[PDB]
């Protein structure tokens, strides 16, 4: 049953979070210097592991909270709700910046994960759905995509326009939920314990641990859904405005198993497009 | 101490730590109940604003538990007759005690410390008395902070230290 | 033509608390990327403009100093040079304005 | 009714309107950048471009000289128009001036505008700039542009 | 005169039990004897009534009224003292709970009319009062839905009794 699996995953996630929170040496203080064009040379004297970049923004203004998508900590991308660890330099990255490449990648990855959650919950109980991964496809491609392995029963099945609309409506419902993008930085063993069922997830965690000097991997939760991520994500689900699941394609080398590539396109509230321009983006994303 | 004794006619150094301890505890206790009348009797006019001004519009739950090491006098000094008919005697005492502290807001939200857990503290307390003045008594005057002292326990609140606010013509360095 | 009767507080409240009378919320307000102060869209940022105006005023003071008295407008182009700057090939044959401060980052 | 009326009613009347605009224009030629109420600036803008056109028409031309003599109250500015401003814009066929709205005046809360002659020596204005090409929306559209040009 | 609004910040609540929700911080601040009509001031006070601190400051910054800058000054002072004295965590994490104008003490002058006759001119003064509360601004009351109306009407019908009977 899917319900018990997600329940168990949530329990393990919560346990790990509690473990990480417990080892905090009694609200230690860190000095965080803000290095930006705006409000220069302001220092935040904040909690060692409790405090987040979002709470730094909360110290500055509402505008920072609203517009900031990522934090650059020591020149490294960092989630808004990801707790800080050490004394560091912080700046806030928005969509409107001269080089928002990191923000673009973060938004892209976040939308991919949202689509994954949607398509997991979408299918009936009798049918089997297995999520493979979210490939690091560029924004210039026009569509964020996710790889999924379905059951042998739906091999001959192709989704209708109405089915794609249903996925879209589920995604919009998830946007309306306004769920924060919870993050967790764990040792590989914990991730293996969580994702023991899905072999694809096992393999992906293994390679992610391999590329890192340590066995450190990143996990993200929206709501009862946990997924291992390539990099940092956007703060909140509500950031997305225009979200449509474009198309589904069967990958050509279907010798061992059949993998469906789910493709979709999204834009944030900050960068809303007109109806006409949006229609052009849809027609491209279907390819 | 001879200069003190000649005025007093009856003074014991050996008994003074016990008195000093009692004064210290009673002063810190009346902070909790905010009785300034008793504080004035127990605390020097110099010391009063230091320990009162911030305490206004907030609750203190200071308490005293067992002292690890008995208190002892470290230094004795006297006035050099700066004012006519005014002589002042100062006694410094070392106190190594465990104490509990909880400071709350106006709204009753805790700011500082924890109520139950005791913390070790080493303090140098200097007591001043006005000699040549009848009805005079030894009162807590100052606390000396050592330069090598360990930093105080961190506050719960996260603070922002603002940068230099600059006029348009001014340029950031 | 005089009022026949005193208008009540009930009727007066209805008149003066009408949406028509009320101040409307503005949706034009955005953060200026340069300085971080609030700017209305469609309008130049107040802070940034004030900065530019201060510099312009200083240059104009220097222009007046070099000219000396009224009716002394040059018949050649003008260029402003700060400390540690020399005229280029283009800047040659132009009026030189000297400033005692360094080049602003925004000034190019 | 004022269908197809192109000129504002300002000053104490028609002559006064001309005189007000003349003073603003003289200010602009001298200073190369002028703050004034938005409407007055907008009215003056047209005259500013026309003056450059007469400046281009030539120093030796008597018609252009007469116009320049009228519109420039300070006479030292008349050489400047012919010898500085006109040669500057010899390349372009128009769009000599740049007008931008400024935060409202403190005293009377008047709508305000800055007008400059392009290519002035003065520090550049904080001009509004369109979003960078590297933004998400611009990236998606660049992708679309690439696909269209590849299709052809 | 009365100056009760000032005394409101002097209230001390007893320490909260561990098993209790955290009490939001309240800040009371006012400017007295503003040379400005209370009626004119009212509109600006009404404008920022539900708003967060940053939203309110933004709206006031781009308002053309004289009283706008005065309210902006009072709001900034209140924001500062909130963080400093009243132990507010974040300066942004505040919203306007109360925003009011009141009458001030006024002066009578003479206004000369175009005969021997005259009028009495009154130099208006006002007070601006603000209460800030720590936390996000509470969501606006949603407009009544058709289902809500329907439910209310059924409730009315079901509520009715046989009147003037046993
Ligand atoms: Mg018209
Ligand atoms: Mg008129
Ligand atoms: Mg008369
Ligand atoms: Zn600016």
């Amino acid at each position: 049953s899917p319900t018990e699996l997600t329940e168990m995953r949530n329990d393990l996630f919560n346990k790990e979070k509690a473990r990480q929170l417990s080892l905090t040496p009694r609200t230690e203080k860190i000095e965080v210097k803000h290095v930006g064009k705006t409000d220069p040379g302001t220092v935040f004297v904040m909690n060692k592991n409790i405090s987040t970049p979002y709470s730094c923004a909360m110290h500055l203004s509402e505008w920072y909270c609203r517009k900031s998508i990522l934090a650059l900590v020591d020149g490294q991308p960092w989630d808004m709700y990801k707790p800080l660890t050490k004394s560091c330099e912080i700046k806030f990255l928005t969509f409107k910046d001269c080089d928002p490449g990191e923000v673009n990648k973060a938004y892209w990855r976040s939308c991919a994960m949202m689509m994954g959650c949607v398509i997991e919950r979408a299918f009936k109980d009798e049918y089997m759905v297995n999520l493979v991964r979210a490939p690091e496809v560029p924004v210039i491609s026009g569509a964020f995509c996710y790889d999924v392995v379905l059951d042998s029963k739906l091999d001959e099945w192709m989704p209708t326009k109405e089915n794609l609309r249903s996925f879209t409506k589920d995604a919009h419902a998830l946007i309306y939920k306004d769920l924060p993008f919870e993050t967790l930085e764990v040792e590989a063993k914990v991730a293996l314990e969580i994702f023991q069922h899905s072999k694809y997830k096992v393999d992906f965690i293994e390679e992610k641990a391999s590329q890192n000097p340590e066995r450190i991997v990143k996990l993200h939760r929206i709501g009862d859904f946990i997924d291992v991520s390539e990099g940092p994500l956007i703060p909140r689900t509500s950031i997305c405005f225009q979200y449509e699941v474009s198309a589904v394609h069967n990958l050509q080398p279907t010798q061992p198993s059949l993998i469906r590539r789910f493709q979709g396109v999204s834009l944030p509230v900050h960068l809303r497009a007109h109806f006409t321009i949006w229609d052009k983006l849809l027609e491209r994303s279907r390819k | 101490i001879r200069r003190i004794k000649d005025y007093d006619a009856n003074f014991k150094i050996k008994d003074f730590p016990e008195k000093a301890k009692d004064i210290f505890i009673e002063a810190h206790l009346c902070l909790n109940n905010s009785d300034h009348d008793r504080l004035h009797t127990l605390v020097t006019e110099h010391c009063f604003p230091d320990m009162t001004w911030d305490i206004k519009y907030k609750t203190v739950r200071w308490s005293f538990v067992e002292s690890l090491e008995p208190s002892h006098v470290v230094q004795v000094r006297c006035s050099s007759m700066m004012n006519q008919g005014n002589v002042y005697g100062q006694i410094t005492v070392r106190m190594h005690t465990r104490q509990t502290l909880a400071i709350y807001d106006r709204f009753g939200r805790l700011m500082y410390g924890q109520e139950d857990v005791p913390k070790d503290v080493l303090e140098y307390v200097v007591f001043e008395k006005q000699l040549t003045n009848p009805y005079g008594s030894w009162r807590m005057h100052t606390k000396i902070v050592p330069p090598w002292a360990p930093p105080k326990q961190p506050i719960l609140k996260t603070v922002m230290i603002p940068g230099p606010q600059l006029k348009p013509e001014e340029e950031y360095e | 033509a005089a009022p026949k009767n005193r208008r009540t507080i009930e009727v007066n409240r209805c008149r003066r608390r009408n949406p028509q009378k009320l101040i409307k919320v503005k949706n034009n307000i955005d953060v200026c990327p340069e300085c971080g102060h609030l700017k209305q869209k469609h309008v130049l940022c107040a802070y940034c403009y004030e900065k530019v105006c201060k510099e312009t005023a200083e240059i104009r003071r220097q222009i007046g100093k070099q000219e000396g008295g009224p009716f002394k407008a040059p018949t050649i182009e003008t260029v402003v040079l700060y400390t540690g700057e020399t005229p280029s090939e283009q800047d040659q044959g132009k009026r030189i304005i000297e400033r005692d401060r360094k080049r602003p980052s925004w000034f190019t | 009714i004022s269908h197809g009326r192109v000129f504002r009613r300002m000053g104490l009347g028609p002559e006064s309107r001309i005189h007000l605009l003349r003073n603003l224009l003289t200010g602009l030629v001298r200073h190369e950048r002028i703050e004034a109420p938005w409407a007055r600036v907008d009215e003056m803008r047209g005259y500013a471009e026309k003056l450059i056109d007469y400046g281009k028409l030539g120093d030796t031309n008597e018609r252009a000289m007469r116009m320049a003599d009228f519109w420039l109250t300070e006479k030292d500015l008349i050489p400047k128009l012919f010898q500085v401003l006109a040669p500057r814009y010899k390349d372009q066929t128009g769009g000599y001036t740049r007008m931008l709205q400024i935060p409202n005046r403190s005293l009377d809360r008047a709508k305000m505008a800055v007008i400059e002659y392009k290519g002035n020596c003065l520090p550049p204005l904080p001009l509004p700039r369109r979003d960078s090409h590297l933004t998400l929306l611009n990236q998606l559209l660049q992708g679309l542009r690439q696909d269209l040009r590849q299709s052809q | 005169i009365s100056r009760k609004w000032e005394k409101k910040n002097k209230i001390v609540y007893p320490p909260q039990l561990p098993g209790e929700p955290r009490r939001p911080a309240e800040i009371y601040h006012c400017r007295r004897q503003i040379k400005y009509s209370k009626d004119k001031m009212w509109y600006l006070a009404k404008l920022i009534r539900g708003m967060s601190i940053d939203q309110a400051l933004a709206q006031l910054e781009f308002n053309d009224k004289k009283g706008a800058k005065i309210i902006k000054e009072v709001l900034l002072e209140a924001q500062d003292m909130a963080v400093r004295d009243h132990n507010v965590e974040f300066r942004s994490n505040l919203y306007i709970a109360e925003s009011t104008s009141g009458r001030g003490q006024c002066l009578k002058r003479i206004r000369y009319h175009g005969r021997g006759r005259f009028g009495i001119m009154e130099k208006v003064y006002c007070h601006y009062f603000v209460k800030l509360v720590e936390g996000p601004p509470p969501p606006p009351e949603p407009p009544k839905t058709a289902v809500a109306h329907a439910k209310e009407y059924i409730q009315q019908l079901r509520s009715r009794t046989i009147v003037h009977t046993l």
